[PDB]
C-alpha cells in the first residue's frame, strides 16, 4: 500500500516548508504594504496619492499692457 | 472618473479658462496675476498632499 | 450643534450630576425637535394647533429620556465609585427606556426600549474607553 | 454494436479521466514547491551516484 | 413556553416586527413634492449647521 | 467680504427657500427657479469683474443660455400637466404615491 | 416618436456624461449636467400618459435644484480662489453644498424620495436608463473630489440610504419600485467607500450596473411590471425565472455570486482604516435587501403561482426580437467572484 | 487533493448528458467510487497535515468528515430516487446537480487552508440546501423554514467575516498554518471581547446553540429528505470544524468567554432531552435529539482539552451516521402513510420486522450503547468535563437517562404495540430500502473496530 | 486616490511599454481557462434563451463566446499583472528610501523572550 499509493515523509516535510515560506513572505509582504500606504498617504512625498495640481505649463509669460503684470 | 482625453490628445477643450494667468486677449492681466503665478510654480509636480502645507 | 456634547463630556463622569442632567436634556430636545421638524414635514398635523402639540409631545418625551439617562448614570457612576465602567450607563440607558415606556403607556415599548437603550449605551461606554471610531478617518 | 452502445455509455468514463486529470494536475502542484527539496536539517541526505533528486 | 413562545419571541419575532414597522414607516409617503423638497430644506439646514460649522 | 456680496448670496438663499417650499402652482416655482439663475449670474459677474479674469467674461453668459434651457424645459412640461388637470397644482401630481 | 430622433437624445444623454467625464473646468461639467438632464427628460416621456408626465415632472424639479446648488458651490470656490479647475475645493462651504447637489442628483437619502416614484412612472427601458447610465457622472465628480469629502456628512448619507433601501424595499409589490430601493441601498453602499478608496466604488459601481442590466433586461424579456403578473411567467419561460432567481440571489450579496465580491472587498477597505461599525452595521442592513430579494424568489421561481387559461395561446409564439448581451450580463452578474483579483486594473 | 475535487465536477456534466433513465444509477455508481477514492486521505501523519498544496491541506480531523460527504452523496440519491419518480427528467438533473454542488462545496471547505476561502464555500454551501429545501419540500411551512435558515445563518455568519478581515490587517495572514505557529494570547479588553463573539457566534448557530436553534426543527422536518441527511449529517458539523480551527487564536480569553455558552449547553442538553419526550412528529424528535448532541459536542470544544476534542470528533462523526440513518427510517413509514404523526402507524414490527430491527439498532446506537462510537465519543467529554468540574456529572447523567427514555419511547411507539386497524396500504420493505439502512448502520460497527480514524488530531 | 496619479503615466493607454517587460501569461492559465468556461456558459444561456438545443444549437457561436471571453481576458490578465508589479515596485522603492521608518529590528530567541503561560484547566 505505501508502495503503490503513497510517498515518503520528506516529501510532505519539504513541500510543508516551502509552503509556510511562502505564506510567512506574503504576510510580512502584507504588513509592509499597509505600513507603506499609511505613510505615503499621510506624507505625499511618494508616487502614491498624488492629487493633481495646476499645470505651470498654462502660465503666459508675456510682457501684459502692466509692467506690475 | 476623469478620462483626460485632452491630455492623450493635446487638445486643450476647455483648459484655457481654467487660470487667471493663462493667455487672456490682449494680454490683459488679472488682478491677482503675479501670485497666481507664484502659487502655480512653487506648487507645480509635487501633488496636492504636499503643496498644500 | 456638537457644542452640546462638548458641554456634555467637558463635565466628567461622576462629578455634578444637575449640568450632566442638564446637558443631557439639551441633547434629549435638539434630537426630538429634529424629529418633529422632520415628521410635520413629511406627514402635515392639518392644522397648526396640532402641529405645535406633535412637535411639543415628540420634544418633551426626547428630553425626558435625555434628562433620566444623564441622571441615572451619573448617579450611577458617583454612589457606587465605579466610573469609566458601562455599567452606570447602562442602568440609565434602560431608566430612559422606562421613561419611554411610560411616556407611550406601554410595557412592551417600555420592556424592550429599556433592554435595547441600555446596551446601546454601554457600547457607546465602552466605545468612549476603547478609542471605538463611528466615522474612522481615512488613514490608508 | 459498438457505435450505439459507446454514444450511449460515453459518459461513463467522465469520472475516471477527472481522477486521472487531478491526480496529473496535483503532480504539477507538488512540483512547484522544491525551494526546499534535500535541504531540510531533517532530511539532507547526499544524493546517489545515480540518482538526483530526492523526491518527485 | 420556551422553544414556541419566549424564545421565538425574542430574536426572530422582535425583528420581524420591528422591520416591518420601519418599513411601514418609511415606505407610506403621501406622494407630493410639497413634503419632499419641505424636506429637502430641513435636510439642507441641518447639515449647513451641524457638519459645516464643524470644519 | 463685501457688503454687496452678501445681499446677493442671501437673495440665492431666499430663492432656495422659495423654490423649496411650494404653495398651489408650478408657474411661481418656476419663477424661483429663475431667480435662482438671476442671483447666480450677478454673483459670477461681480466676482470676474472685481478680479480681471478676461477670459471668464464669457461665462455669465454661457450661464443664461442654460437658464433659458431649464426655463424652457419647466414650461414645457408645465403645458403638459395643465393639458391633463386644467390647473397647475403640483396636488395633482399624486399618481405616483401607489 | 420617431427612431432618428430617439437615437439623438440618446447620443445627447451620452454626450452629456462623456462631457462631464473628460472635463477639467467646473463650467463644462455643469454644462453636461445640464445637456443631460434636457436630453434625459423627454425619454422618460416617450410613452405619453399621466404618470409618465408626473415622473418627468418631479424628475426634472428636482435635478434643476440640484443644479442650482451646484453652480452656486462652484461660483463660491471661485470666489474663495480664483480657480475654476475640478480639485481639492478648497472652500468647505462650497464642498458642503457640492456634496449635497451630488448626493441629492444621485438619490441618496434623505433625498431618496424621487427614485421610486420616478422609476414607477416610467417604461423598463427608461427605468434601465435612469439606474444605470444616470449614476455614472455624479460619481465621477464625487470621486474626483475625494479628498475633500467630510466623512461624516458622506458616511451618514450613505448609511442612511442603505437603512432607507433597505426599508422601504420590504413594503412593495411592485416591480419597478423595488428595483428602485435597491438602487438607493447600492448608492449607499456604493459612496461608504468613497471617502477611502474610488477602485472599490468603481468596482461595485460596475458590478451594480452588470447586475441591474440583467434585472431589467430580464424584466422586459418577460413582461411583468408587478409580483402576480411576474408569477405567470414560470407556465411560458421557465428558463428566464430560473436565471432571475439566480440574479436574484446574486443581488443578495450571497457568495459566490458575483454580488458578493463588492461588499466584501468595500468590507476589507474600511478595515485597513480603523471603521469597524460601520461595515458590521451595513451587512446586517443588507440583510433586508436580501429577505425581500427572496420574497420575489419565492414568487416567481420557488413555487408555482395559479396561471390562466388564455396563457396556452401565448405558448404558441416565441420572441418577436431578442436582447443581445442578455446571456453575457446574467454571466458576468453570477460566475465572476474567481476572477476577484483582476480589480487592480481599475486603478 | 484535486484528485478528489475534480471528478465531482464531472460528476456534474455526466449527469446533464445521461438518458432519460439512467440518472440515478450513474449518479450512484461513480458517488460510490468518488468515495472509495477519499477513503485515501484516512492514512494521516502523526505530527503535522497533509499539505497538497498552497491552498488545500488535510489533518486528521477534516479526512473523517470528507470521508462522510462523500459517502452520504450515494445514500442521499437513493433515498431521493423514489419521491421523485413522476418529476420530469430536467428537474431530476437539477436535484442532483444541487446534491453534487452541495457536496463540492463541503469538500473544498473541510480542506480550505485559509480562513476567507472557508468562510466563502461555508457559505456557498447555503445556496443549494434553500434551493432544495424551499423547492422540493412538500409542506407549506418549506418557505418559512427556508427563510429562518437562511438568516439564522447570515445574521451570525456576516460579523465572522468582519472580524476576520479584521484580523488579516491586524495580523497579515489568515493561513491556517501561519495562523498557529504565529499565534499570540488575546487580552482581555472590550475590542478582544467582541472579537472574540464575532470569531464564535457564527459557529455557535450553525451548531446550533440552545437559544439560536430554532431555526433547526423547521428546516429539518420541511425538507426532502436529502435536505435532512444533508443537515443533520455535515451541515451541523461545520460549526464544530470551524470552532475548532478558530480557538487557536482565542486564548486566553475563552476561559472565562465560555461561561455562558456553557451554560447553554449544558442545561440547554437537559431542555431539548426533555422535548423528546413530548414530541407528536417523529421528524421534530430526531431534530431536537440532534441538538441535544451537538450541545454536547459545543461542550466538549468549549472545555478545550485533548479528550474533549477526541471525543468532539467522534461525537460528531457518529451522530452524522445515526441521524441520516433515523431520518431515513421515518422517512420509509412517511411515504407509507403520509403523515409525520408517531401514533398513527403503530406496531410496525408485525408488518415490518427487518425494518424493525433496522429501527432498533439505530435506537440503539442513538441512545450511546458500548462499544459504539457514539458511546466513545460520549464518554470521552464526559470524562474531560467531570476534569473541569466534578458537579458536571450530574447533568452529563440527567441527560443520558432521558436520552435512553425518549429513544426507547420512539422505538416501542413506532414498532410495538398492535396495528392501527384501518391503515392496509403498508407493502413489503423494498430491497433499496433495506439496502439504505444497511449501508448506514454497517460503516458504524466497521468504524467502532477501529475508532482512531475518527479520533482526530489529538489522538 | 492611490494610483490616479503617477508620475509619467498616459492616460487611457492601458498598456504602458514598460510593462512588455514582464512575463505575458500562458495560454493555459488557469484564469484563462476559466474566461474560456464564462464564454461556454453564456453560450449555453443564450442558446437555453432563444429556445434551441442547449449543447449543440450554435456551434459557430459558442466558438466566437469562448474565443471573445479568452481574448479579452489574456490582456485583462497582462494589465492586472502590470499594475500588481507596478505595486510592489513602488513599496520597494519607497521602503529603501525612507530607511528610518522601516528599521531592522533585533533577533531574538524563544530561549530569553519571555512569554506569559495561560494553564488550560
Ligand atoms: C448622541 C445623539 C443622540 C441620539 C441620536 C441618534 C438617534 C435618533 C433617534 C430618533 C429616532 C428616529 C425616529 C423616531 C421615532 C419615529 C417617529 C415617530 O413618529 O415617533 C413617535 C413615537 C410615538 O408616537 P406615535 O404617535 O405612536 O408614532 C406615530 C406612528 O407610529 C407613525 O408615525 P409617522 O408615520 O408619522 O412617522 C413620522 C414620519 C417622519 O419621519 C421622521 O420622524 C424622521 C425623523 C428621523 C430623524 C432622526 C433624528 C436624529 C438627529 C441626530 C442629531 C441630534 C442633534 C443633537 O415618518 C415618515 O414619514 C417617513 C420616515 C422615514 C423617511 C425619511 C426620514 C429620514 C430623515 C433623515 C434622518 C435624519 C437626517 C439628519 C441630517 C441628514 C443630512 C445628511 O415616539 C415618540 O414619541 C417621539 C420620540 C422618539 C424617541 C427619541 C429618542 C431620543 C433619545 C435622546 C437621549 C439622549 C441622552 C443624552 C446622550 C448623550
Ligand atoms: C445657502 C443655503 C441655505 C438655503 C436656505 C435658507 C433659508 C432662509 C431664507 C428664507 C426666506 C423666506 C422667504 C420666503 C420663503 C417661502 C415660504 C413659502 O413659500 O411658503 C409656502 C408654504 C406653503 O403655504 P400654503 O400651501 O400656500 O398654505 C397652506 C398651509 O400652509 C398648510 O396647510 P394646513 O394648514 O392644512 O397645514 C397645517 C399647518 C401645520 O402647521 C404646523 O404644524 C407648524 C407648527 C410647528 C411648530 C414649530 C415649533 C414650535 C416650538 C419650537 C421652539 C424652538 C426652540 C424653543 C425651545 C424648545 C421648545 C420646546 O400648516 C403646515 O403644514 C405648515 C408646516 C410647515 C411649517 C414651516 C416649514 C419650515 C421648516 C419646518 C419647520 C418645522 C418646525 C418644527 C420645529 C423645528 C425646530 C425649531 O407656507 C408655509 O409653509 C407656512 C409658513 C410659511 C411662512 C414662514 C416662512 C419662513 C421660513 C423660512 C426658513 C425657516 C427659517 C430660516 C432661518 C435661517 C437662519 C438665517
Ligand atoms: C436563553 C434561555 C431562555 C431565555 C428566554 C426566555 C426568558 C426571557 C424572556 C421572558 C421574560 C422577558 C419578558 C419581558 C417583559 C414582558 C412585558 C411585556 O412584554 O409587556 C407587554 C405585556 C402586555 O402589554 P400591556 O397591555 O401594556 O399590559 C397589560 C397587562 O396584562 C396588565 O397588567 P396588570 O394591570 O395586571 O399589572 C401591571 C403591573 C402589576 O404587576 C403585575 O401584575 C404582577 C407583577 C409582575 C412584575 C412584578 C414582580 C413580582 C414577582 C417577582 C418577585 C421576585 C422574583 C424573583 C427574583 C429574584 C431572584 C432570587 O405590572 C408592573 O407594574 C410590573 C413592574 C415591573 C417590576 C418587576 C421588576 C423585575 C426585574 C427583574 C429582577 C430580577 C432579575 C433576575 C436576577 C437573577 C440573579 C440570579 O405586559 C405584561 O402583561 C407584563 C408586565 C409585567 C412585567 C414582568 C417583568 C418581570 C419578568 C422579568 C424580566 C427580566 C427578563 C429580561 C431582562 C431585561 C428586562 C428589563
Ligand atoms: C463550481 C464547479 C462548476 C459549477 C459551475 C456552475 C454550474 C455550471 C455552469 C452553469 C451554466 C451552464 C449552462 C447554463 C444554461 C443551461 C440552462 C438549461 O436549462 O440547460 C438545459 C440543458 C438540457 O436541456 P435540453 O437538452 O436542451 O432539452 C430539455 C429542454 O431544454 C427542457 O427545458 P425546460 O424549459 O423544460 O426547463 C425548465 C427548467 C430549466 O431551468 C434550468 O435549467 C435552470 C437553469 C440554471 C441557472 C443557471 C444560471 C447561471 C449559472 C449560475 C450557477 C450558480 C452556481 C453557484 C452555486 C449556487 C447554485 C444556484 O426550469 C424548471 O423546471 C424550474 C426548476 C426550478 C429550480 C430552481 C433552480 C435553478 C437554478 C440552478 C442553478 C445551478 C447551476 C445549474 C447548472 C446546470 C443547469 C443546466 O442542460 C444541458 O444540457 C447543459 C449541461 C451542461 C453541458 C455540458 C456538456 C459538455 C460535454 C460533456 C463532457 C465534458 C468535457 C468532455 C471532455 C472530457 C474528455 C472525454
Ligand atoms: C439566546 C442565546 C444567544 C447566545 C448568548 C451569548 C451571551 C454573550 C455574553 C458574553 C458574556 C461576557 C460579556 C461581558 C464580559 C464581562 C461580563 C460583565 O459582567 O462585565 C463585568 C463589568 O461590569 C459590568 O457588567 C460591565 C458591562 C455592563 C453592560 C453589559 C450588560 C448587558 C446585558 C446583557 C444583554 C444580553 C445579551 C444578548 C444581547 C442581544 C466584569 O467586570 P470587570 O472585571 O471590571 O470587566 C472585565 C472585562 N474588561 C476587563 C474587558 C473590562
Ligand atoms: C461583472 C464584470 C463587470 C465588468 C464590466 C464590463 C467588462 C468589460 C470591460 C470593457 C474593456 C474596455 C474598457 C477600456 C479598454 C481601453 C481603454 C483604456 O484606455 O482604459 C484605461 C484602463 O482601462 C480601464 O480603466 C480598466 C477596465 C477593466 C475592467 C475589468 C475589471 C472588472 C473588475 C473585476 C471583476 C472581475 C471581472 C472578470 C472579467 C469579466 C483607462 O485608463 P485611465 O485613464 O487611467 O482611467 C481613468 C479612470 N480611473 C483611473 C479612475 C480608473
Ligand atoms: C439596523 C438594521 C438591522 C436589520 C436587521 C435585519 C434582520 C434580517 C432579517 C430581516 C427579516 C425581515 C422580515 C420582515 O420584515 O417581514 C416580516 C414578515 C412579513 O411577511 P411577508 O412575507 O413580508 O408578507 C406576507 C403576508 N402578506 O413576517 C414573517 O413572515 C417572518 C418570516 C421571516 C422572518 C425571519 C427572521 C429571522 C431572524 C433571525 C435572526 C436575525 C437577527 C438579525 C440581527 C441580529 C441580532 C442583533
Ligand atoms: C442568530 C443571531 C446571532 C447574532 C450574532 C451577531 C453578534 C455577534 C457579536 C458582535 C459582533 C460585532 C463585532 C465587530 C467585529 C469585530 C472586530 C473587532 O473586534 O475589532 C475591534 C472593534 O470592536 C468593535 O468596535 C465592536 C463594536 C460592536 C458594534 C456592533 C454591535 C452589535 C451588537 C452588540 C451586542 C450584541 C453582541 C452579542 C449578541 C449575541 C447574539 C444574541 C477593535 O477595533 P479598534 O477600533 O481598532 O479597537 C482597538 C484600538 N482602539
Amino acid at each position: 500500500i505505501a508502495r503503490t499509493f503513497y510517498d515518503g515523509p520528506e516529501k510532505n516535510y519539504e513541500k510543508t516548508m516551502a509552503i509556510l515560506q511562502i505564506e510567512a513572505e506574503k504576510a510580512e509582504l502584507r504588513l509592509k504594504e499597509l505600513e507603506v500606504r499609511r505613510l505615503m498617504r499621510a506624507r505625499g512625498d511618494g508616487p502614491w496619492y498624488q492629487y493633481p495640481t495646476i499645470d505651470k505649463a498654462l502660465i503666459d509669460h508675456s510682457p501684459k499692457t502692466t509692467p506690475d503684470n | 472618473p476623469f478620462f483626460d482625453v485632452q491630455k492623450r490628445l493635446g487638445l486643450d477643450l476647455d483648459r484655457w479658462m481654467t487660470i487667471q494667468s493663462a493667455e487672456q486677449p490682449h494680454k490683459i492681466p488679472g488682478r491677482c496675476h503675479a501670485f497666481e503665478k507664484e502659487w502655480i510654480e512653487c506648487a507645480h509636480g509635487i501633488g496636492g498632499i504636499r503643496a498644500e502645507k | 450643534a456638537k457644542t452640546l456634547l462638548h458641554k456634555y463630556s467637558d463635565i466628567p463622569e461622576g462629578t455634578e450630576c444637575h449640568r450632566k442632567a442638564y446637558a443631557s436634556t439639551s441633547i434629549g430636545g435638539a434630537t426630538g425637535l429634529i424629529v418633529s421638524a422632520y415628521s410635520i414635514a413629511l406627514k402635515p398635523p392639518a392644522s397648526f394647533l396640532e402641529g405645535v402639540a406633535r412637535t411639543g409631545r415628540y420634544t418633551f418625551t426626547s428630553a425626558a429620556i435625555g434628562a433620566i439617562f444623564g441622571l441615572t448614570s451619573c448617579i450611577s457612576a458617583q454612589v457606587r465609585e465605579k466610573p469609566d465602567d458601562p455599567l452606570n450607563y447602562f442602568i440609565g440607558g434602560c431608566a430612559g427606556g422606562l421613561t419611554l415606556g411610560a411616556r407611550t403607556r406601554s410595557y412592551g415599548i417600555g420592556a424592550a426600549a429599556c433592554a435595547y437603550m441600555g446596551l446601546t449605551a454601554a457600547l457607546v461606554k465602552m466605545g468612549q474607553l476603547e478609542g471605538w471610531q463611528v466615522f474612522a478617518e481615512p488613514k490608508v | 454494436n459498438v457505435l450505439q452502445i459507446v454514444r450511449d455509455h460515453w459518459v461513463h468514463i467522465l469520472v475516471p479521466v477527472g481522477f486521472v486529470f487531478g491526480c496529473y494536475l496535483d503532480r504539477r502542484s507538488d512540483e512547484k514547491l522544491t525551494a526546499f527539496r534535500n535541504k531540510s536539517l531533517l532530511f539532507k541526505r547526499e544524493l546517489r551516484p545515480n540518482e538526483e533528486v530526492t523526491w518527485k | 413556553l420556551l422553544d414556541l413562545i419566549w424564545l421565538e419571541t425574542i430574536l426572530p419575532k422582535t425583528t420581524s416586527f420591528i422591520q416591518m414597522k420601519m418599513s411601514i414607516m418609511v415606505s407610506n409617503q403621501k406622494g407630493l413634492i410639497k413634503l419632499y423638497f419641505l424636506s429637502f430644506l430641513i435636510t439642507i439646514m441641518i447639515s449647513m449647521t451641524l457638519f459645516n460649522y464643524h470644519e | 467680504m463685501p457688503l454687496v456680496y452678501m445681499n446677493i448670496i442671501m437673495a440665492f438663499a431666499i430663492a432656495l427657500a422659495g423654490l423649496l417650499m411650494y404653495r398651489s402652482h408650478l408657474m411661481s416655482s418656476l419663477l424661483c427657479l429663475e431667480g435662482m439663475m438671476l442671483s447666480l449670474f450677478i454673483m459670477s459677474t461681480l466676482i470676474i469683474l472685481n478680479t480681471h479674469f478676461t477670459l471668464a467674461n464669457m461665462m455669465p453668459i454661457i450661464l443664461l443660455v442654460f437658464a433659458a434651457c431649464e426655463a424652457a424645459l419647466g414650461l414645457s412640461l408645465l403645458v403638459m400637466v395643465s393639458n391633463t388637470y386644467g390647473t397647475d397644482y403640483v396636488q395633482n401630481l399624486n399618481l405616483l404615491q401607489c | 416618436m420617431n427612431p432618428i430622433i430617439y437615437t439623438t437624445l440618446i447620443m445627447t444623454v451620452m454626450s452629456g456624461t462623456m462631457l462631464v467625464m473628460i472635463s477639467s473646468h467646473w463650467l463644462l461639467i455643469w454644462i453636461g449636467f445640464e445637456m443631460n438632464l434636457l436630453a434625459m427628460i423627454p425619454v422618460l416621456m416617450k410613452n405619453f400618459n399621466p404618470r409618465a408626465t408626473e415622473a418627468a415632472t418631479k424628475y426634472f424639479l428636482t435635478q434643476a435644484t440640484a443644479s442650482m446648488m451646484l453652480m452656486m458651490a462652484i461660483i463660491i470656490n471661485l470666489l474663495y480662489s480664483g480657480q475654476w479647475t475640478i480639485t481639492k475645493m478648497f472652500n468647505p462651504v462650497a464642498m458642503t453644498m457640492m456634496t449635497m447637489a451630488l448626493a441629492m442628483k444621485l438619490g441618496l437619502s434623505p433625498f431618496h424620495f424621487w427614485v421610486p416614484e420616478v422609476t414607477q412612472g416610467i417604461s423598463l427601458q427608461a427605468g434601465l436608463l435612469l439606474l444605470t447610465w444616470q449614476k455614472l457622472a455624479p460619481l465621477s465628480v464625487l470621486c474626483q473630489i475625494s479628498q475633500s469629502i467630510n466623512p461624516n456628512l458622506m458616511l451618514t448619507m450613505a448609511m442612511l440610504s442603505i437603512l432607507i433601501g433597505g426599508w422601504g424595499g420590504l413594503n412593495q409589490t411592485q416591480l419597478r419600485k423595488i428595483m428602485a430601493y435597491s438602487s438607493i441601498a447600492h448608492m449607499g453602499w456604493m459612496t461608504a467607500v468613497l471617502p477611502y478608496n474610488t477602485t472599490m466604488t468603481i468596482l461595485n459601481l460596475l458590478i451594480y450596473i452588470t447586475m441591474t442590466l440583467a434585472m431589467f433586461m430580464l424584466l422586459i424579456h418577460s413582461s411583468a411590471t408587478t409580483t402576480l403578473s411576474l408569477s405567470h411567467t414560470w407556465n411560458k419561460m421557465p428558463v428566464i425565472t430560473s436565471l432571475m432567481m439566480v440574479t436574484l440571489l446574486s443581488m443578495g450579496g450571497l457568495p459566490p455570486l458575483s454580488g458578493f465580491m463588492p461588499k466584501w472587498m468595500i468590507i476589507q477597505e474600511m478595515t485597513k482604516n480603523e471603521s469597524i461599525i460601520m461595515p458590521t452595521l451595513m451587512a446586517m442592513t443588507a440583510l433586508l435587501n436580501l429577505y425581500f430579494y427572496m420574497r420575489l424568489a419565492y414568487s416567481s421561481s420557488l413555487t408555482m403561482f395559479p396561471s390562466t387559461n388564455n396563457m396556452k395561446m401565448k405558448w404558441q409564439f416565441e420572441h418577436t426580437k431578442q436582447m443581445k448581451l442578455l446571456p453575457t450580463m446574467i454571466v458576468l452578474s453570477t460566475l465572476v467572484l474567481p476572477m476577484t483579483p483582476a480589480l487592480s486594473s481599475l486603478n | 487533493m484535486l484528485k478528489i475535487i475534480i471528478p465531482t465536477t464531472m460528476l456534474l456534466p455526466m449527469t446533464w448528458m445521461s438518458k432519460h433513465n439512467m440518472i440515478w444509477i450513474n449518479a450512484t455508481v461513480h458517488s460510490l467510487l468518488i468515495s472509495l477514492i477519499s477513503l485515501s486521505l484516512l492514512n494521516q501523519l502523526g505530527e503535522n497535515s497533509l499539505n497538497f498544496s498552497l491552498t488545500f491541506f488535510s489533518d486528521s480531523l477534516s479526512a473523517p468528515l470528507l470521508v462522510l460527504t462523500t459517502w452520504l452523496l450515494p445514500l442521499m440519491l437513493m433515498a431521493s430516487q423514489s419521491h421523485l419518480s413522476k418529476e420530469t427528467t430536467t428537474r431530476k438533473k437539477l436535484y442532483i446537480t444541487m446534491l453534487i454542488l452541495l457536496q463540492l462545496f463541503l469538500i473544498m471547505t473541510f480542506t480550505a487552508t485559509e480562513l476567507i476561502l472557508f468562510y466563502i464555500l461555508f457559505e456557498a454551501t447555503l445556496v443549494p440546501t434553500l434551493i432544495i429545501i424551499t423547492r422540493w419540500g412538500n409542506q407549506t411551512e418549506r418557505l418559512n423554514a427556508g427563510l429562518y435558515f437562511l438568516f439564522y445563518t447570515l445574521a451570525g455568519s456576516l460579523p465572522l467575516l468582519v472580524a476576520l478581515v479584521y484580523i488579516q490587517n491586524t495580523t497579515g495572514s489568515l493561513n491556517f498554518l501561519i495562523i498557529h505557529y504565529w499565534s499570540h494570547p488575546l487580552s482581555n479588553s472590550w475590542s478582544n471581547i467582541f472579537m472574540w463573539l464575532a470569531c464564535i457566534m457564527a459557529f455557535m448557530v450553525k451548531m446550533p446553540l440552545y437559544g439560536l436553534h430554532l431555526w433547526l426543527p423547521k428546516a429539518h422536518v420541511e425538507a426532502p429528505i436529502a435536505g435532512s441527511m444533508v443537515l443533520a449529517a455535515v451541515l451541523l458539523k461545520l460549526g464544530g470544524y470551524g470552532m475548532m480551527r478558530i480557538t487557536t487564536i482565542l486564548n486566553p480569553l475563552t476561559n472565562y468567554m465560555a461561561y455562558p455558552f456553557l451554560m447553554l449547553s449544558m442545561w440547554g442538553m437537559i431542555m431539548t432531552s426533555s422535548i423528546c419526550l413530548r414530541q407528536t412528529d417523529l421528524k421534530s424528535l430526531i431534530a431536537y435529539s440532534s441538538v441535544s448532541h451537538m450541545a454536547l459536542v459545543i461542550v466538549a470544544i468549549m472545555i478545550q482539552t485533548p479528550w474533549s476534542f477526541m471525543g468532539a470528533t467522534a461525537l460528531m462523526i457518529a451522530h452524522g451516521l445515526t441521524s441520516s440513518m433515523l431520518f431515513c427510517l421515518a422517512n420509509t413509514n412517511y411515504e407509507r402513510v403520509h403523515s409525520r404523526t408517531m401514533i398513527l402507524a403503530r406496531g410496525l414490527q408485525t408488518l415490518l420486522p427487518l425494518m424493525a430491527t433496522w429501527w432498533l439498532v439505530a435506537s440503539l446506537t442513538n441512545l450511546a450503547l458500548p462499544p459504539s462510537i457514539n458511546l466513545i465519543g460520549e464518554l470521552f467529554i464526559i470524562t474531560a468535563s467531570f476534569s473541569w468540574s466534578n458537579i458536571t456529572i450530574i447533568l452529563m447523567g440527567m441527560n443520558m437517562m432521558i436520552t435512553a427514555l425518549y429513544s426507547l419511547y420512539m422505538l416501542i411507539t413506532t414498532q410495538r404495540g398492535k396495528y392501527t386497524h384501518h391503515i392496509n396500504n403498508i407493502k413489503p420493505s423494498f430491497t433499496r430500502e433495506n439496502a439504505l439502512m444497511a449501508l448506514h448502520i454497517l460503516p458504524l460497527l466497521l468504524l467502532t473496530l477501529n475508532p482512531k480514524m475518527i479520533l482526530g488530531p489529538l489522538y | 486616490t492611490m494610483m490616479s496619479g503617477r508620475p509619467g503615466r498616459v492616460p487611457l493607454q492601458f498598456l504602458p511599454n514598460e510593462a512588455r517587460s514582464l512575463p505575458p501569461p500562458k495560454l493555459t492559465d488557469p484564469r484563462l481557462v476559466y474566461m474560456g468556461f464564462l464564454g461556454y456558459c453564456s453560450g449555453l444561456i443564450d442558446n437555453a434563451i432563444r429556445r434551441r438545443p442547449v449543447v449543440s444549437a450554435g456551434l459557430h457561436r459558442q466558438l466566437l463566446y469562448v474565443t471573445s471571453f479568452v481574448f479579452f481576458g489574456y490582456y485583462l490578465l497582462k494589465r492586472q499583472d502590470y499594475m500588481y508589479a507596478l505595486r510592489d515596485h513602488d513599496m520597494f522603492a519607497y521602503v529603501k528610501s525612507h530607511p528610518e521608518d522601516f528599521p531592522e529590528k533585533d533577533k531574538k530567541t524563544y530561549g530569553e523572550i519571555l512569554e506569559e503561560f495561560h494553564p488550560v484547566r
